[PDB]
RNA sequence: UAAUUGCGAUAACGAACGAGACCUUAACCUACUAAAUAGUGGUGCUAGCAUUUGCUGGUUAUCCACUUCUUAGAGGGACUAUCGGUUUCAAGCCGAUGGAAGUUUGAGGCAAUAACAGGUCUGUGAUGCCCUUAGACGUUCUGGGCCGCACGCGCGCUACACUGACGGAGCCAGCGAGUCUAACCUUGGCCGAGAGGUCUUGGUAAUCUUGUGAAACUCCGUCGUGCUGGGGAUAGAGCAUUGUAAUUAUUGCUCUUCAACGAGGAAUUCCUAGUAAGCGCAAGUCAUCAGCUUGCGUUGAUUACGUCCCUGCCCUUUGUACACACC
């Protein structure tokens, strides 16, 4: 038929890419993932705790692919949410600027993103291959 | 997850660190009933000590909990960041410590009494039992002293 | 912190013969019987689903509705 | 709650007074007529005037009317 | 160049501009299929045009839309409405009238803003209270 | 739209009544195809007290 | 539980001090042609139907 | 059912719920009927609707509120207490669930047990501050009040308790299908009319 | 000084909570000079054959 | 120097530009005219000066501790 | 009738101010004018999956055409239209159809005559008079204070949770602003858990910051009714930024400490449709500081569409010795 990323259900697609990046082996985790709650705007770290770098590493590329170019700042703002300033009103603050910078770096070394001109990081070509075949198996879930 | 069944493994009551712990509660949260503990400080140490937080607080292997206690009593020698604790550059030995259970209650007064002994304004404030961080006291904090 | 939020070895017998005769099932339906706390209750449902106990008339989380094995 | 002001009623009465051969009972024609027969100052104003002019012209062909 | 039109839909500040080409009967808003949007429970509100007029009704057209502004429900209400007049304008130019009148009547008899360009808008707040009609609390000494 | 919201009373008494002032700006641009001598004949009266006429050419 | 069936034919007006109640003449379509005047609490229109539980009673203007 | 195919995949479930007799996303809309002469013409149904989310102005004119799909007007009565003002979608999901439940045990289609629940919670008569005076409430304040009492009671039960809002609402309306002396609505209604006698 | 502020007793929420509230706390406006407004207190008037010369 | 120069332009029908008349009222009452005399003079000047309507108000005190306020208007005048 | 808005009665007839008109904003134009500082289709050039020709992107101009979407100029459009119901069958009102729109179309702007010892000499180099003027009440510098805390009142912010907090994940607005003698709005690359730092860049702006990827909300999990993970006051220890200066802690982050608060007495506020309410955002303020305000959009109800009982205010009639007008 010919599959594409837009033709897959976001949640069960990114989670599939997560289970794949998970059982592949080349990760390049910065090693510091025991603590960070992914933003100051949040209260506690993600619950997966063996992984979830892959889940963020699925959301890392789905987004950057659907868009021409993006930047670490834009990703912080995207994932960042409302931060309970205790007794003060809720406000939205950007997420971590490093767990994002090196969530890309760690997989650019794995070649799924390229440092785009104009500033930013465009979707990779071999990544443009590491594309929708993944969606093919996704659809295989409903074969 | 996945359903499990312990024969008699899990003991409900368990006191350690001179602090009680509920058996029927999860071990990543059951630990936080001690002083100087945190829902994050405990989270980290748990798999730093290689425990699976998915289940309750008592099934836990005895040796596993002694390893944990060691981790907290020796957190920097066992790869814990120097900005994750409440006692960095403590005040007299440029050391980075963590105050736990019975010792935090003490350290609080250690610092308090220092402030008083040195006559710092915030020390005077505390002795008088007022607010130290400079908040407006006119309309706030009126009936609990 | 009350009434066996944990395994309850001789309760694992109760669950199996308890599920029949029910037209509804849910985490609430479980703790509703002087039983296992929600954390370890919510997790049992699919464990039973594995072999002909229920019929999953519901779809998503925060609400689950299975039914008598047919 | 729209009771036309007497400015409009005034002008419309003064018009049934001089343009009966003209001013057919359908609004659109009366509007296009006033655009050339009266010095009105606003579209909506002349629409109100014309719509009234039409209602008056509509019922006098049923009976009489004051003024 | 093939027979095709362009229409739109507007709910709140949302805008859904749609193009319909004479084709294989493929439909996808923003580049993804209509299979899933998720305002999931609200997806049937856009599945409705298909089933209302009889669902085949697409074997020689092509639907795809983009939506700016609005919100998670503003756009979902604006796009269904952006496709309804898409199909009507198509039967206006390329197809006969009778079939079109049939469609616009089958729509008008069910339509929830399907063809009516909902006029509601946000009212502007006035000093005296953070809200359109609400006023700050009073004291009376 | 240049808005200016301010209280009407010079003092702070009475009803806390606000007032929004406005100033509307219009800047229209054209790209022309003219010669080297009509360069300043459009600088002659094409003026109207109150319009800012700015013209320079470039592609870089 | 003997019930009734009354259909309003004309509307009377707003009774009661606050004005939230309304007098209305009702009409039973079971043994029709009869007269009865009851008062309501909710908002009503012409032609609605209500059911009386005590058919032999009728209040009047309320203070 | 004369299936039709195209390029994008439209699931056969969807390919089944079309012009073929109209149901809810999964519940039949015909055969639902008011079993009480009163409130007929005031319980809008058939006018089938697959999901209760309709951006229809129901207050621009007084009585058009009666032409609104009842299950929807019933759903609008959940986005209450500020904490829920808005949250329409979260509500819509709670209702699709709720009926996923009323039918859990009651075989009777949910779009019918709903009418059965509204029937037994409309106070035939009430009282007003003259002592008090016996007064017959209108056929639409009848419904409005029925929906209001049913939802406040279910919302009352869902608070401080594990049971979900959908479960409490389902059990409340099942008891209200034909009063069983247990729904907060049967109780309140019966006692809002047991005092209309106090003034007679 | 600071030593005096701490050593010095009579200070502290304790030493104040032990005491009673001056009833002047719950006092009000007192409406001073809001009922005599219309009666000019200047003890002076304006001559009519002064105003007529002015206006 | 040369970036600007100003030239004086006599004003047509001064009796229609408000400021022109207000300054006159000022510069006559400052010379000692009767308040009513000067006010009525400027209002009828403005009338014989074409303007379809005119009005002048004087507020404040003139030899009387209490401040008064008098209006002087003639012709037609719109305010909404 | 919203209206001294009109119908009608009429010793009055015909007019004017004010209401209306008018102006502005939001809604409607596939009809006019056309725009690489807006965008659409084709086509070059180009990337992936499938392959049958499809499906999804890249490309500051590769070219060709257009103005639906965007923008703002000119027109048009509604006048409560048509039909009916009601009524002195009058002004009008009510229902239905049609309609972008039929609640003054929604929202504002403007707004006469008079009245107050209403507030403002602490906005004014507006000002009368009085006070002071070299040990100054002028003025500047240094430090403190306006925050001071047994209590009383008022506008508010966060909550007491399971229509939830939490953790991933899906991810959509609209009003604005923004740096020259300059340090304003900031993309992107690295370093940092964070706050933040550092290296460059676009922008005097529909061109760059920005699709402001906001928040609620949607989805999938972890929790389990127990002050619980709800809740985040108080408090210790450290790291940052603004600033000549942060002590009485400007603000930010990290860890730890884990109160009251289990729906609120007597009372009282605001509100009728994209309104209430929840939700966040821009602007004013601003070196730093919003729990404030002015606007914005986001999700979006319940219940009225009545009356004069409460309350307030108007209007007649009436009494009056008040007219400096019941102070
Ligand atoms: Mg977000
Ligand atoms: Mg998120
Ligand atoms: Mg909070
Ligand atoms: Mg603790
Ligand atoms: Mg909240
Ligand atoms: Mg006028
Ligand atoms: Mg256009
Ligand atoms: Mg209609
Ligand atoms: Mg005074
Ligand atoms: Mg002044
Ligand atoms: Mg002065
Ligand atoms: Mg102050
Ligand atoms: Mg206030
Ligand atoms: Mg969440
Ligand atoms: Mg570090
Ligand atoms: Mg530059
Ligand atoms: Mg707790
Ligand atoms: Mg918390
Ligand atoms: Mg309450
Ligand atoms: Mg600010
Ligand atoms: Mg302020
Ligand atoms: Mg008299």
């Amino acid at each position: 038929p010919g599959v594409s990323v837009r033709d897959v259900a976001a949640q069960d697609f990114i989670n599939a890419y997560a289970s794949f990046l998970q059982r592949q082996g080349k990760l390049e985790v910065p090693g510091y993932v025991d603590i960070v709650k992914t933003s100051s705007g949040n209260e506690m770290p993600p619950q997966d705790a063996e992984g979830w770098f892959y889940k963020r590493a699925a959301s890392v590329a789905r987004h950057i692919y659907m868009r021409k170019q993006v930047g670490v700042g834009k990703l912080n703002k995207l994932y960042g949410g409302a931060k309970s300033r205790g007794v003060r009103p809720y406000k939205h603050i950007d997420a971590s600027g490093s767990i994002n910078r090196k969530v890309l770096q760690a997989l650019e070394k794995i070649g799924i993103v390229e440092i785009s001109p104009k500033g930013g990081r465009r979707i990779s070509e071999n990544g443009q291959r590491d594309l929708d075949r993944i969606a093919a198996q996704t659809l295989e879930e409903d074969e | 997850s996945l359903v499990v069944q312990e024969q008699g493994s899990f003991q409900h009551i368990l006191r350690l660190l001179n602090t009680n712990v509920d058996g029927n509660i999860k071990i990543v949260y059951a630990l936080t009933t001690i002083k100087g503990v945190g829902r994050r400080y405990s989270n980290l140490v748990c798999k730093k000590a290689d425990v699976d937080l998915h289940k309750r607080a008592g099934e836990l292997t005895q040796e596993e909990l002694e390893r944990i206690v060691q981790i907290m009593q020796n957190p920097t020698h066992y790869k814990i960041p120097a900005w994750f604790l409440n006692r960095q550059n403590d005040i007299t030995d440029g050391k980075d410590y963590h105050t736990l259970a019975n010792n935090v209650e003490s350290k609080l007064r250690d610092d308090l009494e220092r402030l008083k002994k040195i006559r710092a304004h915030r020390g005077i404030r505390h002795f008088w039992g007022l607010r130290v961080r400079g908040q407006h006291t006119k309309t706030t904090g009126r009936r609990r002293a | 912190a009350q009434h066996a939020v944990i395994l309850d070895q001789e309760k694992y017998d109760r669950i199996l013969k308890e599920v029949p005769t029910y037209r509804y099932v849910s985490v609430s339906v479980l703790v509703d019987r002087l039983k296992i706390g929600g954390s370890l209750a919510r997790i049992a449902l699919r464990h039973l689903e594995k072999e002909g106990i229920i019929k999953p008339i519901s779809k998503h989380s925060k609400q689950a509705i299975y039914t008598r094995a047919t | 709650g729209r009771v036309r002001t007497k400015t409009v009623k005034r002008a419309s009465k003064a018009l049934i007074e001089r343009y009966y051969p003209k001013l057919t009972l359908d609004f659109q024609t009366n509007k296009r007529l006033c655009d050339e027969i009266a010095t009105i100052q606003s579209k909506r104003l002349r629409n109100k005037i014309a719509g009234y002019t039409t209602h008056l012209m509509k019922r006098i062909q049923k009976g009489p009317v004051r003024g | 160049a093939v027979p095709s039109v362009q229409t739109f839909g507007k709910k709140k500040s949302a805008t859904a501009v749609a193009h319909v080409k004479a084709g294989k009967g493929l439909i996808k808003v923003n580049g993804s299929p209509i299979t899933l949007v998720e305002p999931e429970i609200l997806r049937f509100k856009v599945y409705e045009p298909l089933l209302l007029v009889g669902l085949d009704k697409f074997s020689n057209i092509d639907i795809r839309v983009r939506v700016t502004g609005g919100g998670h429900v503003s756009q979902v209400y604006a796009i269904r409405q952006a496709i309804a007049k898409g199909l009507v304008a198509y039967h206006q130019k390329y197809v006969d009238e009778q079939s079109k009148n049939e469609l616009k009547k089958a729509f008008t008899s069910y339509d929830r803003t399907l063809l009516i360009a909902d006029s509601r808008r946000p009212e502007p707040k006035k000093f005296g209270g953070k809200g359109a009609r609400s006023r700050f609390q009073k004291s009376y000494r | 739209v240049l808005k200016i919201s301010t209280r009407k009373t010079p003092n702070g008494e009475g009803s806390k009544t606000w007032e929004t002032y406005e100033m509307r700006i219009h800047k229209r641009y054209i790209d022309l195809e003219a010669p080297v001598q009509i360069v300043k004949r459009i600088t002659q009266i094409t003026i109207e007290p109150g319009v800012d006429v700015e013209v320079v050419v470039a592609s870089n | 539980t003997p019930v009734t069936l009354a259909k309003v034919i004309k509307v009377l007006g707003r009774t009661g001090s606050r004005g939230g109640v309304t007098q209305v003449r009702v009409e039973f379509l079971e043994d029709t042609s009869r007269t009865i005047v009851r008062n309501v609490k909710g908002p009503v229109r012409e032609n609605d139907i209500l059911v009386l539980m005590e058919s032999e009673r009728e209040a009047r203007r309320l203070r | 059912f004369t299936p039709v195919v195209l390029a994008t995949p439209i699931p056969e479930e969807v390919q089944q719920a079309q012009t073929e007799i109209k149901l809810f996303n999964k519940w039949s809309f015909e055969e639902v009927e008011v079993k009480d002469a009163s409130l007929v013409d005031y319980v809008q149904v058939r006018q089938p609707i697959f999901v209760a989310h309709t951006a229809g102005r129901y207050a621009n004119k007084r009585f058009r509120k009666a032409q609104c799909p009842i299950i929807e007007r019933l759903t609008n009565s959940l986005m209450m207490n500020g904490r829920n003002n808005g949250k329409k979608l979260k509500a819509v999901r709670i209702i699709k669930h709720t009926l996923d439940i009323i039918n859990v045990l009651t075989d009777q289609n949910p779009i019918q047990v709903v009418v059965d629940a509204i029937t037994n919670t409309g106070p035939r008569e009430d009282t007003t501050r003259v002592r008090r005076q016996a007064v017959d409430v209108s056929p639409l304040r009848r419904v409005n009040q029925a929906i209001a009492l049913l939802t406040i009671g279910a919302r009352e039960a869902a608070f401080r308790n594990i049971k979900t809002i959908a479960e409490t609402l389902a059990e409340e309306l099942i008891n209200a299908a034909k009063g069983s002396s247990t729904s907060y609505a049967i109780k309140k209604k019966d006692e809002l009319e047991r005092v209309a006698k106090s003034n007679r | 000084g600071n030593e005096g502020a701490i050593r010095d007793k009579t200070a502290g929420r304790r030493n104040n909570r032990s005491k009673d509230v001056t009833d002047s706390a719950t006092t009000k406006k007192s409406n001073t000079r809001r009922a005599t407004d219309r009666h000019s207190r200047t003890g002076k008037t304006d001559t009519k054959k002064k105003v007529n010369q002015g206006w | 120097p040369g970036t600007i120069v100003l030239y004086a332009e006599r004003v047509q029908d001064r009796g229609l530009s408000a400021v022109a008349q207000a300054e006159s009222m000022k510069f006559k009452l400052l010379n000692g005219l009767a308040i009513r005399r000067a006010a009525y003079g400027v209002v009828r000047y403005v009338m014989e000066s074409g303007a379809k309507g005119c009005e002048v108000v004087v507020s404040g005190k003139l030899r009387a501790a209490r401040a008064k306020a008098m209006k002087f208007a003639d012709g037609f005048l719109i305010h909404s």
